[PDB]
């Protein structure tokens, strides 16, 4: 796989944020960076 | 761990205890780069950027580069 | 005293205990059986190699020598061959002045009689100095 | 004491002014 | 583990010990020479001063005021 | 007669008066922690909030702090 | 109608140095562009070689520049006052007496507030110069 | 007299169009509270409440670029002149002043005269709203001092302890080859805790103060806000 | 911020990324400064100006 | 669609941003430059000798 | 992001492949493991 | 006899001494939020009302150290 | 002898001395405020008149200030 | 006349007024350990993050003693 | 004029200046046990813990005590 | 000029300086003394261990006044 | 030149200063006092037991007074 960047996140953890349901949640449990 | 205020960054656990231990480890597939895998050293048999340059290289590097500039004047020295 | 060197000798040993390089490992108990040092033995061994590798120093040089002259070094030059000249560059340097500086044994240039400095030498405090 | 000076004030400020009306929009933007 | 047969260590460290005690020993030599070339100075200073003021107090003593 | 004297060594005077000042401010800064150790002992559940409060007076209580202290610089450097 | 107020107004191609250009953004991204690169208020990065690598870079030059440029004012006027109080007179000198001048200098600057005062203050009984050795 | 000087951001200024000709998000504001004045939903404000949050946005970036990196010795406070300090607050605290002056709603002043009816208005309450006009100018006058006053009095102190560090450092180094090694390294020690407690403190009263700075403008606007509910 | 990159474990590892090499370099130039002024400025050929006491900042200053 | 800070070139978004979104702001500005310019842009020889 | 190709991926973004990639779980169940057996010791 | 003198470095002391005022200012502060710190943990819900009356105090306080800053200016430049 | 001497700079001690006495002015100021905080969450039902009575406080703290204030320009000046 | 005179001790006097700032800063730390050891009393659990509050405390108490030390042996040496 | 002179008598103000600073230490120590006791009796089962946080108070408190100290015994003998 | 000046009789002010080191180590005392009733009436069958940690503070405090006191006779009979 | 003066009037000024050493130590006695008073009112069957340590408190700060006493009479008559 190639070594570009993704949907910006600004350092913040998504499964905290004020905006956090706009994040899916995966299996694990763990909420996307980007929608 | 810590090299002055830089901490190394730790990925937390997803899986829980009983999927885990079904997990069935075979370190033949993982890169040769990370065998023997150890979080407080990952970078133990990381490959060095330049052959046969060490860190104590640069580090001497950097000191003969300040006797250079405080020392430079000595032996030839300029006038005003 | 005595439970400072017992601490130390435990970290020590510890730290002995925690490597888990074979050959290592392997030389320190054979040392500890016969009761002999492993680290003079190590020295030993370096300066005899050393000594038995002096021609090959020679060797090596005048090849060496050959391969830049014959120009091959900069047919495949790069910017890692650039970096090392640079440290060399500078070795260079530093050697120069600390050579200089060794040879008129003062690290500042010495005074002519005929400067007007001449009075700093006269009014020094410690003349023996 | 320059901080507490003001013999060349005003080319002083021209910097934070021209930092105002004339950086900030690129900033902005 | 056998007993050592050897000692080089202890002998390593009694040789730094014992380049150690030299050093110390210069540097306290070196320090004693130096304060008694500094007041050597001070007295020299102090006798120019007086030297200068006896000087002075003849030229006074010859301008008769 | 008229006479005008300028004293240098009174600047030293006047800057260590200035530092007297500091003694308040530190007094005061140590003032706040201690309520707020005695508040978070009665109300944990509050702790990062009060701790944010404690920090806001502590730069208003050291602002002041920093006024003596420039004067005593300007006296000290003039 | 004579300029456009509109950025759509393209003066160049879409194409025009393409190369260079991707080069440079290249340049930009490949450090900056990651979930940990989160900065505070667009002035402190989360990546530490950032720290690691600006820091040395922004002393360096600013340490040339203000040994180059700053202090050796102070310097020639040391020099200059203490030598004649012209440059001819300090040009008189050799290279070598200039160095011993300077780097007393620098011991003086070293010394600050935190040494001995006789580097300024002439004792009682000293036979070196006074102020008005030139005057 | 016309002096042409520069600022000491080129090298920041050409990081900031290396780094940002892309977008990145920020999560990360010194000073949130500009974007979040309302906390009770259903309340609304006519007036223009987010008008502050661009000029709040980039004060915090040039003082951010100006403070934290002066910490980098012989980094240079362009700006560090009282009397600049108190132009910028000028601008931003007359400027928001004489936008709610402008609406020319004097009940919006009612809230000076301070107290109730049953306090004597003559020796009383008209003495505090003297008070409290002039604590207005006061506010202004202590944001720009204090942040003048902190810099100030931080370089100082970095100044003379690196200068005090140098010395010990160069002059007394030779200790360790004598006798009394252990006094000079104890004074080493403490003198490696003092340079990296003061670089914390710096770093933090750096960021903190900004904070301030920007909050004293925000109470400004604060104390005159209405906020209406939706019904 | 201070969230995340590569950290090296000790100083043989700070040869396994170029900013870390620069920045091992820069170190050694901080703390090799040192001890050559301490050659420097403590040698025994070092000699104070003869005219320190013709000027000195202090006056300048005063 | 339409925006200031996308559409419009640097110099119109300037005056857009400091005359219906900063006025206030730009007009204080402008009165303090001037206010410098008249009373804070003169030094004497002997200020300029002794700073 | 084709023209980031040429720059690869340094040892902080190897890691992080390995470590997120899909022998995650791998890599997960091994550090978990030798945390624990470092703990046990330690204990 | 009629002798008029003029101390030229008095008005470091004054200076000084004026300073010293912000002592009392700082730790009025101290105390202000010490007991804001300590009455927020007993009545959480009026949080937000307690810190506008802190700050009205700050203000009411700060102002006094302005006047005593000042008389230290009019001596300091004069 | 009669001697008689007029020093210029003493006024400059007087105007700081007196400035000294805000110190407990301020101090006072956030004593009646720092009470205010911890009545006001015994009893939230009555902040008016414990703000009504704070501010009569701080007048009659604020007069006293005044005085002092007027002492040191007087001296100041005069 | 003009007459210029420089007193050398004076700068013993200034370096004693700063260090009597070390009395707040002295009394500041205390005060935080005595309220450290009521909330632990009062709340026991909490035996860490109060702890971690009174260092933070006393590093900005002792910040303040520092800044006025520097001035009491700088100038002990001007 | 310029006119130098040196005091011999002035070393003994500075110094005795430096030891008012001790009071602001002692009392310091007195809040820390002040309180000590208050938290036993609230909380007897940590009279150990509690004791040791108190001598590392009256350590710290005394640590400005004979920063303080060194600057009345240099002036002294300076 | 250099003039040397030597003033006998500083060497009682700078020791009656000293003393008032003694007022805050004579406050601190009363503070323990006046905590230990209150903690003695809340626990009295803890007497003996407040009374022992009384104890300790005291000689605490009292170090600090020897340390001024000796400050105060050198500057005394010197 | 070298002068030696002695100023017979100073040995007062020094004898006032110890003086001020007895502040600490009245309020001190007044602080045992108003303790006292809480702690019998708290519990009044141990009146006889506090009453003691009330006196040993007394009998320590008083020792104290001594000692700056002793400093004002020793000035006072030498
Ligand atoms: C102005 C001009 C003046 C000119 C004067 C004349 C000049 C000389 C002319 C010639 C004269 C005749 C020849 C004389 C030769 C003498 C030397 C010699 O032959 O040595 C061989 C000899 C070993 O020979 P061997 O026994 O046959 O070896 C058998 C095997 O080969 C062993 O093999 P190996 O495997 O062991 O190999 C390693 C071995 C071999 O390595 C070497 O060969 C080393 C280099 C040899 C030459 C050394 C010359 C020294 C001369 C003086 C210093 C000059 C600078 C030297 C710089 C050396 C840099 C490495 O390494 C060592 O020797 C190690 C020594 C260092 C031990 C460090 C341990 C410190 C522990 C401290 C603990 C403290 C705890 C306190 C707790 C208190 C609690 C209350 O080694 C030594 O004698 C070593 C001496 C080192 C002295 C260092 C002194 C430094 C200054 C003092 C310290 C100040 C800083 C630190 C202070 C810290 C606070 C305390
Ligand atoms: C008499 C001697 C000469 C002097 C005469 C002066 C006359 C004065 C009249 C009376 C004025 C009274 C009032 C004065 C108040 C001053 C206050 C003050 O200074 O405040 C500090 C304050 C400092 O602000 P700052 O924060 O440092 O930021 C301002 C910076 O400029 C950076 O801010 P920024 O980055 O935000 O700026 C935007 C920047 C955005 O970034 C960029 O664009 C990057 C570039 C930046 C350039 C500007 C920085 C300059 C850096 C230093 C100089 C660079 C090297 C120059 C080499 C000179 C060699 C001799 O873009 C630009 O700068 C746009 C211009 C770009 C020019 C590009 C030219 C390319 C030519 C290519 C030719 C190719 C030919 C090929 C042919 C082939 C044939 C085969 O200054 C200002 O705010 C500006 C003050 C200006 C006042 C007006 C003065 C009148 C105009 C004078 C023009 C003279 C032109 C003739 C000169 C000829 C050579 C001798
Ligand atoms: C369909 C046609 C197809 C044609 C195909 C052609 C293909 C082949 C290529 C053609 C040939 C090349 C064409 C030009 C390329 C230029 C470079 C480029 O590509 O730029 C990207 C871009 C390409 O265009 P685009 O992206 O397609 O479309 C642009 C957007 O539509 C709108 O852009 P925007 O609005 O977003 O932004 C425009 C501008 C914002 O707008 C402006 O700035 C325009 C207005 C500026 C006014 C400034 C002067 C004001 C003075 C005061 C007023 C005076 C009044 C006087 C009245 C009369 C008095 C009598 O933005 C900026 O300022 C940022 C960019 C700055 C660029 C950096 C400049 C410095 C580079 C230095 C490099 C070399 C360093 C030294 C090397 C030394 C080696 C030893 O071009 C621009 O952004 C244009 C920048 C223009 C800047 C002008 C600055 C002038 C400063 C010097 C003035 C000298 C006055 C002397 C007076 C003397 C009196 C005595
Ligand atoms: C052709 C142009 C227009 C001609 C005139 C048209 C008809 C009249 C228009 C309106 C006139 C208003 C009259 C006054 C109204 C009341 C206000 C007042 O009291 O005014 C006092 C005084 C006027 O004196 P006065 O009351 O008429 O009576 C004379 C008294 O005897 C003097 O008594 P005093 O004691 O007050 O005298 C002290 C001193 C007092 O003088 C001052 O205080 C000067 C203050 C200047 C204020 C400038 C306002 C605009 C600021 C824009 C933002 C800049 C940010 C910072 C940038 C820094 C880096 C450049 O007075 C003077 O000497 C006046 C000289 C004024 C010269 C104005 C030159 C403007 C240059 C602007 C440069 C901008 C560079 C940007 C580069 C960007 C490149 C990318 O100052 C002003 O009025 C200043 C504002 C003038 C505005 C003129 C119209 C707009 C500008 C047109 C020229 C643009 C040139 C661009 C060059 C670019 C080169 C690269
Ligand atoms: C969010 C918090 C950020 C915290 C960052 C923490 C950084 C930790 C740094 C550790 C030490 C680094 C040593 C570097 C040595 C360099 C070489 C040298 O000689 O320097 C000596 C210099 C000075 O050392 P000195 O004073 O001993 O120098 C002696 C020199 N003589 C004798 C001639 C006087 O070192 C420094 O000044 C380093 C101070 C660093 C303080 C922290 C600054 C943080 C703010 C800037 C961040 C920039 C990020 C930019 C990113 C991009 C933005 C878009
Ligand atoms: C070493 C000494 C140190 C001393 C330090 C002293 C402090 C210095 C602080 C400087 C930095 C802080 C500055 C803050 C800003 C201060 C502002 C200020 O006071 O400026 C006042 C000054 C007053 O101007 P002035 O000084 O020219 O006043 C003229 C008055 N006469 C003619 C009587 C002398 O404002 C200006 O300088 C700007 C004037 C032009 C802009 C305004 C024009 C419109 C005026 C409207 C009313 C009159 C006209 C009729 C109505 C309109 C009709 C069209
Ligand atoms: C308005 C002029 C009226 C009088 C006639 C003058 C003609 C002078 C001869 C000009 C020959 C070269 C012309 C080249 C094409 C110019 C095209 C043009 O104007 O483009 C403007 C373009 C900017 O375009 P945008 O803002 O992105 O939007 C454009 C679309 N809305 O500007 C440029 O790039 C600069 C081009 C400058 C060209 C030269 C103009 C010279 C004008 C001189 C006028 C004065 C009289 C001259 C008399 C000359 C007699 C011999
Ligand atoms: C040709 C070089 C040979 C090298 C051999 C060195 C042997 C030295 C052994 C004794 C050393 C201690 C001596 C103690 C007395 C020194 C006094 C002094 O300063 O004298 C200087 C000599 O000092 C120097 O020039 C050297 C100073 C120190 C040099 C440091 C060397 C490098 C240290 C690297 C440190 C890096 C960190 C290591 C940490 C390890 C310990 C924790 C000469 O001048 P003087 O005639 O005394 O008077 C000058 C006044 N006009």
């Amino acid at each position: 796989v190639g070594n570009g960047p993704t949907f910006s996140t600004g350092g913040e953890c998504m499964n905290t944020c004020d905006i956090q349901n706009a994040f899916p949640m995966n299996d694990r449990g763990v909420r996307s960076s980007s929608p | 761990y810590n090299m002055l205020v830089f901490r190394d960054p730790k990925r937390r656990p997803q899986l829980s205890e009983e999927e885990r231990a079904k997990v069935v480890v075979n370190q033949a597939e993982w890169p040769e780069e990370f065998k023997d895998f150890d979080p407080d050293d990952p970078y133990k048999n990381s490959p060095e950027i330049i052959k046969g340059m060490s860190s104590w290289n640069l580090f001497l590097w950097g000191v003969e580069c300040a006797f250079i500039y405080q020392f430079y004047e000595l032996v030839f020295p300029k006038s005003i | 005293l005595c439970n400072a060197a017992s601490k130390v000798q435990a970290r020590s040993a510890k730290k002995l205990a925690a490597l888990t390089d074979a050959g290592i490992q392997k030389t320190i108990s054979e040392h500890n059986a016969n009761g002999t040092d492993a680290a003079v033995s190590s020295t030993k061994r370096y300066l005899a190699e050393q000594r038995q590798l002096f021609h090959y120093r020679v060797v090596r040089f005048f090849d060496e020598c050959h391969y830049i002259i014959s120009g091959e070094y900069f047919a495949q030059y790069t910017k890692v061959n650039l970096i090392w000249d640079l440290r060399f560059l500078t070795k260079l340097v530093v050697l120069f002045l600390i050579g200089t500086v060794l040879g008129r044994q003062s690290i500042f240039p010495p005074i002519d009689p005929d400067s007007p400095l001449v009075e700093a030498l006269v009014t020094k405090v410690n003349p023996n100095y | 004491l320059e901080p507490m000076s003001t013999w060349y004030l005003a080319s002083w400020a021209m910097v934070w002014y021209y930092a105002f009306f004339f950086w900030m929009p690129m900033v902005w933007t | 583990k056998a007993a050592p047969k050897t000692l080089h260590q202890v002998r390593n460290v009694a040789y730094f010990f014992a380049a150690w005690l030299g050093v110390q020993k210069g540097y306290i030599e070196k320090s004693a020479n130096d304060r008694l070339w500094v007041e050597h100075q001070r007295k020299v200073r102090q006798q120019n001063v007086e030297r200068q003021q006896a000087l002075d107090s003849i030229k006074l003593m010859q301008q008769g005021v | 007669s008229t006479v005008a004297i300028s004293v240098q060594g009174l600047h030293y005077v006047g800057t260590g008066l200035a530092a007297i000042a500091l003694a308040g401010v530190g007094l005061g800064i140590g003032t706040i922690f201690g309520n707020l150790l005695v508040a978070c002992a009665r109300q944990p559940n509050l702790t990062k909030m009060l701790f944010n409060y404690a920090i806001l007076g502590f730069a208003l209580t050291e602002a002041i702090g920093l006024f003596a202290l420039m004067l005593a610089f300007l006296m000290l450097f003039s | 109608v004579l300029f456009s107020t509109y950025r759509s107004s393209r003066l160049v191609s879409k194409e025009f140095l393409h190369g260079p250009v991707m080069r440079f953004r290249a340049l930009g991204e490949y450090y900056f562009q990651r979930a940990w690169n989160g900065t505070l208020n667009w002035a402190l990065p989360g990546e530490y070689r950032l720290y690691a690598v600006m820091i040395p870079f922004i002393y360096f030059y600013h340490r040339w520049h203000n040994d180059h440029t700053l202090d050796r004012d102070h310097v020639e006027k040391a020099m200059i006052m203490r030598w004649g109080g012209t440059l001819e007179d300090v040009r008189k000198l050799s290279a070598k007496d200039q160095l011993r001048v300077r780097c007393f200098t620098d011991i003086e600057k070293l010394y600050s507030a935190y040494g001995p005062k006789d580097t300024y203050l002439q004792p009682p009984g000293d036979t070196l110069p006074g102020k008005d050795f030139y005057r | 007299m016309f002096l042409f000087f520069f600022c000491d951001l080129f090298w920041l200024r050409l990081l900031l169009c290396m780094y940002y000709c892309v977008w990145s998000r920020l999560c990360f504001i010194v000073y949130f509270n500009c974007l979040m004045l309302i906390f009770d939903f259903l309340l609304f404000c006519l007036f223009d409440l987010y008008l502050f949050v661009g000029l709040c946005l980039f004060l915090l970036l040039w003082f951010m670029l100006f403070n934290l990196y002066s910490l980098i010795l012989y980094y240079c406070i362009t700006y560090l002149n009282l009397y600049l300090l108190f132009c910028i607050v000028f601008l931003l605290y007359i400027a928001f002043l004489f936008l709610f002056c402008f609406l020319c709603d004097f009940f919006l002043f009612n809230n000076l005269l301070v107290g109730d009816s049953f306090m004597d208005v003559f020796f009383i309450r008209f003495l505090l709203c003297f008070l409290e006009c002039f604590s207005l100018l006061c506010r202004c006058l202590s944001t720009f001092l204090r942040l003048f006053c902190n810099l100030l009095s931080s370089h100082f102190l970095l100044l003379m302890f690196f200068d005090f560090f140098y010395f010990i450092f160069v002059f007394f180094f030779y200790g360790v080859f004598c006798y009394w090694f252990i006094l000079f390294i104890f004074v080493f020690c403490f003198c490696l805790l003092f340079y990296v407690f003061l670089y914390l403190l710096d770093l933090f009263a750096a960021i903190l103060q900004l904070f301030i700075f920007c909050n004293m403008i925000l109470q400004l606007i604060m104390d005159f806000l209405l906020f209406l509910l939706f019904v | 911020m201070l969230l995340g990159g590569f950290v090296p474990r000790r100083f043989s590892q700070f040869n396994r990324d170029p900013c870390w090499m620069f920045f091992i370099f820069s170190v050694g130039f901080w703390l090799g400064e040192y001890p050559a002024m301490m050659i420097k400025y403590n040698a025994r050929d070092l000699v104070y100006d003869p005219h320190r006491y013709v000027w000195s900042h202090h006056d300048d200053h005063h | 669609v339409y925006t200031r800070w996308k559409c419009d070139r640097l110099p119109v978004f300037q005056l857009k941003l400091f005359t219906q979104e900063y006025p206030m702001h730009a007009a204080v500005g402008i009165f303090t430059i001037i206010f410098l310019w008249k009373h804070m842009s003169h030094c004497s020889e002997e200020t300029e000798r002794k700073y | 992001y084709d023209h980031l190709a040429s720059w690869g991926k340094d040892a902080f973004l190897r890691r992080l492949e390995f470590e997120n990639g899909p022998l995650r779980d791998q890599v997960e169940a091994h550090t978990q493991r030798l945390l624990a057996e470092r703990a046990a010791i330690a204990k």
